[PDB]
């Protein structure tokens, strides 16, 4: 279970991806589900009525090697943003800046 | 010569009348200077500009059948100050009333409405009460249905032209293509999905097969004899709403609240 979630790093599974990996019935899914939430290893709220878990919180694991370049892809797009919002509203009523 | 160019309407052939236009073109300056050019007019002059007039008048009316706007329309804008003159001059004729009725329905198939309404509001005064309407009715009563939003009255009078076309065709084909597709707009958004057989209903097609002409044109797809205008027309408006126009004139919430700001401080 915890495999499974940690791929999908989307914010919601259907019960249905849970049944077919572990092979169990759907009874025995939604105490799961209570489970991982007990441990601490998971936080979120569960939805019997779509069928759904809406995962809200993942626990940090082990940082593999490509882990490391993708955070840095995602850290240089919002170097940009910072940048390029500061330097129009600079020009942007340049006039008071006491 | 005057008469040579005047029989040559009378014959019936309007390429006669092309093919010999441009030497008179030359001449009609000659015609020009033998008016003083309205500094007096005399009943001598009044006899020298009906000759000038009718000249034009024959040419104008050849342009029309022959499809050849630009030469139409150039012509179209002497005959203006050459019609409008004094109070009334000889300018009164049969032709007076039937060269306004072509030029409005003219500005109509441009699809420039704004230029229409510049026109009608020039004859709105002595003409168009002194003739009534009678052939003004046809182009009056045209823009005023698609104005109103009744389109099947709008569709009828372009039905009825038949017993008067001369010229007036050359008009009705271009006006026509436009009107299926200002109902085509409306009904975009009015329903997504319509039957087979409204959707020709409505625009009047004939055809069927003319019908998914226009589908393809229009890029929509057909989908078990049913029309989808949604997905398209979405992305294209989305498209056309990035451009480098409208960028200063969106105006940032960040924006507008510099701009609060350092008014009080100037």
């Amino acid at each position: 279970l915890i495999e499974t979630v940690f791929v999908k790093n989307i914010r919601m599974l259907s019960f249905e991806d849970i049944s077919k990996a572990t092979h169990l019935p759907k009874d025995n899914v939604e105490h799961l589900v209570m489970r991982a939430i007990s441990l601490g290893l998971l936080k979120g709220s569960i939805d019997q009525v779509n069928e759904l878990v809406t995962i809200s919180w993942v626990q940090p694991r082990i940082i593999s090697g490509d882990q490391i370049t993708k955070m840095k892809d995602r850290l240089v797009e919002w170097n940009d943003q910072v940048e390029k919002l500061g330097k129009k509203m600079e020009a942007r009523g340049q006039s008071i800046w006491v | 010569l005057t008469k040579s160019l005047s029989i040559a309407f009378e014959n019936g052939d309007y390429a006669a009348c092309e093919k010999l236009l441009p030497p008179i073109k030359i001449e009609l300056i000659k015609n020009n200077l033998l008016i003083p050019d309205l500094s007096i007019q005399n009943d001598i002059y009044l006899n020298d500009l009906m000759i000038t007039k009718r000249i034009l008048e024959v040419g104008a009316l050849a342009s029309i059948q022959t499809f050849n706007f630009d030469s139409f329309e150039n012509y179209f804008n002497q005959l203006k100050p050459y019609y409008f003159s004094n109070n009334h001059k000889l300018s009164e004729s049969d032709k007076k009333s039937k060269l306004i009725s072509l030029y409005l329905l003219n500005l109509l198939s441009q699809n420039n409405t704004t230029k229409f309404h510049s026109e009608l509001q020039y004859l709105d005064k002595h003409i168009k009460n002194l003739e009534d309407d009678s052939l003004l009715s046809y182009p009056i009563k045209l823009d005023r249905w698609l104005m109103e939003g009744s389109y099947q009255k709008a569709w009828d009078l372009l039905q009825s032209g038949s017993q008067n076309i001369s010229e007036f065709d050359s008009f009705t084909d271009i006006l026509k293509s436009a009107i299926r597709d200002e109902i085509a707009k409306n009904t975009e958004l009015s329903y997504d999905f319509l039957p087979l057989s409204n959707i020709k209903a409505l625009l009047f097609f004939n055809n069927e097969k003319e019908t998914e002409k226009f589908a393809l044109e229009r890029n929509w797809p057909i989908v078990n004899s049913k029309v989808y205008f949604n997905n398209q027309s979405k992305e294209k408006a989305d498209y056309e709403d990035e451009m480098m126009h409208e960028e200063d004139q969106k105006t940032n919430i960040i924006e507008k609240a510099m701009d609060y700001a350092i008014s009080i401080e100037n």
